[PDB]
């Protein structure tokens, strides 16, 4: 099981982009799909400051440069996660994409809760589902806020649990818990479709690769 | 509680004394059916008890007993549902479906 | 278990402190992937402040040089009865035409605030674009 | 870059609004 | 190489400038008996009631004229470090576009 | 063995924790009650675990009868765990103070063979970290939770060698009065070297506390300071 380990599960972690998740998106897809339109200025919240472009009159524009990073930072996780057949959970609680949320995480293969977050299913959910659950080990939040504009209850959990989050973040939004935050727009649907296409891809293309690995190995 | 070992004994059981009834009675036992089980224990065993669940009954053992047992994640741990985590995936599988029909169509005596 | 104490460092960092302490026998699945790609801020908790005094976001207002030409555009003319198209990424308003060619006349010529306004009027009127003050 | 924002008064400004009798004796 | 300032600076919702009493074109993408929520390119669609006149032509995908008077409604109230949104722009539903 | 008194609770060992429902075992973790409340009936316990090598932490445990108030603050003292970083697995890695609440702690990282010269709370709560030598004193309102909260924070936000040497880019060298004027490197940046010293500040403007001068000066005269005492 040495020559396993060492052949498949570290040898994606020796390059830099090894899904090339790079070509998936660029600033100016970002643009056109309007990740920059944040909230007013009225809304936003200290520690997004540092990803703020700048304020257009009285609305906050997000710097579409840092999002390049950090969106290639999440997906590369996301990606490797995938790769070890990780649990990969969404959450979002806007109910104009969960039906989208829904579609793609079925599509992926992976799962999502676009629902009511009831109390404890994280911190408590050898109870609420049986003795020997697995929990996620990847949470993706296309949105951090939850109806009462405060913040989702699974992010803190999440962290709690010591389990790793991507996050859109939009200027009103706390990205201090999340591991792996993307600053960008979360209310209009060509941007949330973005986000929707390029986990989706990320996802599928990391478990194909493990696959066709294993493949490969199994074969030499 | 009854365990699964317990069920396919007793489905066993159901089945070699479905064949003994069948050769009581003289009927063919590949042929012999649920109903014919009724009428045989109703006649070697007749009981006037109004209440039809207090009268002998031989039926199987899937009808009778309440034993339920459902796996919902494999060995690896993955969940087989994609709404696992809601911790009511068939009701909101049944939402989602709904919901998704209305979509389709929105793009286009009994109780 | 690793500890469920969110507001003290980060999850990285627990986990690790636990793992070499022996509490956890092996790393969860996801401690390699950190470890090779972190993120660029490790993600620990921070209680936000409000600002008092003379405390100001720095965050600046965004503003070119063709604004104020707009605005003087949308204060005498004002705003022209043509609607706008976002969708279309490279849609051109009448302000935008007047703003190009104020520029252009600024780049090709004096610069008088009050005369490229006017110039430019001619120059739209003659193209055949109407513009009612 | 010749793109960035430059800093600079708010063009669009309205004109503060005055009351009936401003200017008057 | 094309960069953000680039976009942000010739995009043409920074060319519109302020939104009060622009005149916009926006598409219905969602119908709720006579509520039209209709899409403009900006952050928020708007919410508008189906005209009197000529409202069977109102369906989605129809395009719309549309006066803008906010891109988003907030407002701050009293014992609030906060504004509150409705995340919602606020506009007023003109005709079709011929 | 009897407590810090014959008749307290606090300073009873427990014995190790449970094992978790998440199917790990901490047989090498002991734990110590704090404090016991009668809650006006039912019983608030206090306690504090530790495996003796960093890995320490607290809870809270509130039930009608006693033992299982011991079991449900040890069980959830097991998953808060801190991890205490310890200078040559013996003290701290600086002097600390500290205030939480009303409750105000100053340590003094000690040189080997000093002991354990503290509160009996913190007495205990060292032992359970393996801290080995240090001072304490305590001032302002003793409240139990307040000290066991102050103490936990402060020793969980020191500063290593390491941790400073990559802050400042430059050596942290150690100078031992038993080891003459031998430079002790105890910490290297992993970075590059900065080229520009320190400034060598004539006069550095830090705060210093009363009772450490007077003490330092002689004319600390208590009666009570210095005593004779049993290993800790
Ligand atoms: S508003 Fe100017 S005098 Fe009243
Ligand atoms: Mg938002
Ligand atoms: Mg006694």
């Amino acid at each position: 099981s040495t020559d396993f380990n060492d052949k498949i599960l570290n040898e994606p972690l020796k390059h830099s982009d090894f899904f090339n998740v790079k070509e998936l998106f660029s600033v100016r897809s970002l643009f056109d799909a309007r990740v920059h339109l944040g909230h007013k200025a009225g809304c936003r919240h200290r520690f997004m400051e540092p990803y703020i472009f700048g304020s257009r009159l009285d609305h906050d524009i997000i710097d579409l440069e840092q999002t390049a990073t950090h969106l290639q930072l999440a997906l590369n996780f996301t990606a490797h996660m995938a790769y070890r057949k990780g649990i990969i959970l969404f959450i979002s609680r806007n109910r104009q994409f969960s039906y989208l949320i829904e579609n793609m995480a079925r599509d992926c293969g992976e799962y999502a809760h676009t629902r009511y977050f009831r109390g404890g299913m994280l911190t408590n959910a050898r109870l609420l589902f049986g003795p020997t659950v697995r929990l996620p080990d990847l949470i993706i939040f296309l949105h951090t806020l939850n109806n009462i504009f405060e913040p989702h209850v699974a992010v803190r959990d999440a962290a709690k649990m010591n389990i790793p989050t991507v996050g859109i973040v939009d200027t009103n939004c706390n990205p201090c818990l999340i591991t792996y935050p993307v600053p960008g727009n979360d209310d209009s649907p060509l941007a949330v479709h973005l986000y929707c296409r390029l986990f989706q891809t990320a996802i599928t293309r990391a478990k194909e690769k493990r696959q066709q690995v294993e493949a490969l190995y199994r074969l030499q | 509680t009854y365990t699964e070992d317990f069920i396919k004994k007793q489905i066993e059981e159901f089945n070699i004394g479905k064949r003994h009834l069948a050769n009581m009675m003289g009927e063919d036992p590949e042929t012999f059916t649920q109903e014919d089980i009724d009428r045989a224990i109703a006649y070697l065993f007749p009981s006037g008890l109004f209440e039809k669940r207090a009268r002998p009954v031989m039926k199987h053992p899937e009808q009778i007993f309440p034993r339920q047992r459902a796996i919902q994640w494999g060995e690896d741990g993955r969940p087989f549902h994609y709404l696992f985590y809601t911790g009511k995936q068939s009701y909101y599988s049944l939402m989602h479906d709904v919901y998704g029909m209305l979509l389709n169509l929105e793009k286009h005596g009994s109780r | 278990a690793g500890s469920r104490l969110e507001t003290v460092g980060s999850i990285f960092s627990r986990t690790r402190d636990l793992v070499r302490a022996g509490v956890l026998k092996e790393k969860p699945l996801w401690f390699d992937v950190y470890d090779a790609f972190p993120p660029l801020r490790e993600p620990v908790f921070q209680r936000p402040r409000v600002r008092y005094g003379k405390a100001k976001a720095p965050i600046q207002d965004i503003w070119y040089h063709e604004d104020r030409i707009r605005a003087k555009f949308y204060s005498v003319y004002g705003s022209g009865q043509r609607a706008f198209d976002l969708f279309n990424p490279n849609f051109k308003s009448t302000c935008q035409r007047f703003v190009e060619k104020y520029t252009e006349l600024q780049k090709l010529g004096e610069t008088d605030e009050e005369k490229l306004f006017v110039e430019t009027g001619k120059a739209l009127l003659a193209e055949g674009v109407i513009l009612r003050r | 870059n010749e793109d960035l924002p430059i800093s600079m008064e708010n063009p669009y400004k309205e004109p503060l609004k005055k009351c009936i009798l401003c200017g008057k004796h | 190489v094309e960069s953000f300032a680039s976009m942000l600076r010739h995009s043409p919702l920074t060319q519109m400038g302020p939104a009060k009493d622009k005149l916009v074109i926006g598409r219905i993408f969602h119908i709720v008996e006579n509520d039209l929520y209709i899409d403009f390119g900006g952050k928020f669609h708007c919410v508008c009631r189906r005209p009197e006149v000529d409202g069977e032509k109102y369906q989605k995908g129809t395009r719309v004229r549309l006066r803008l008077l906010d891109l988003e409604l907030t407002s701050r109230f009293l014992g609030a470090t906060t504004d509150t949104t409705v995340l919602e722009a606020n506009a007023v539903l003109l005709g079709i576009q011929e | 063995e009897r407590g810090w008194s014959g008749n307290s609770w606090g300073g009873i060992s427990l014995g190790p924790p449970d094992p978790g429902p998440c199917g790990e075992t901490y047989e090498d973790f002991d734990t110590r009650i704090l404090e016991v409340r009668n809650v006006f009936k039912s019983i608030r316990v206090l306690v504090a675990v530790g495996n003796g090598k960093g890995a320490a932490g607290f809870s809270i445990g509130k039930a009608t009868d006693r033992m299982d108030a011991f079991r449900k603050a040890k069980n959830r003292a097991v998953h808060h765990l801190h991890y205490i970083e310890r200078y040559e697995d013996h003290t701290i890695f600086h002097d600390i103070s500290l205030r939480f609440k009303r409750t105000h702690i100053k340590m003094k990282k000690q040189p080997k063979g000093y002991g354990l010269r503290c509160h009996r709370a913190i007495i205990t709560i060292c032992r359970l970290i393996g801290i080995k030598d240090m001072y304490a004193k305590v001032s302002g309102s003793i409240n139990m939770l307040s000290l066991t909260q102050g103490l936990f924070r402060g020793l969980s936000r020191q500063e290593t060698h390491q941790q400073l040497a990559d802050k400042k880019g430059l050596h942290v060298v150690e100078i031992r009065e038993e080891c003459g004027p031998l430079p002790i490197v105890v910490a290297s940046p992993r970075g590059p070297l900065r080229k520009d010293p320190e400034p060598e500040d004539e006069v550095p403007d830090v705060k210093l506390d009363w009772e450490d001068v007077k003490t330092a000066q002689g004319m600390k005269r208590s009666v009570w300071s210095n005593l004779k005492r049993a290993a800790t």
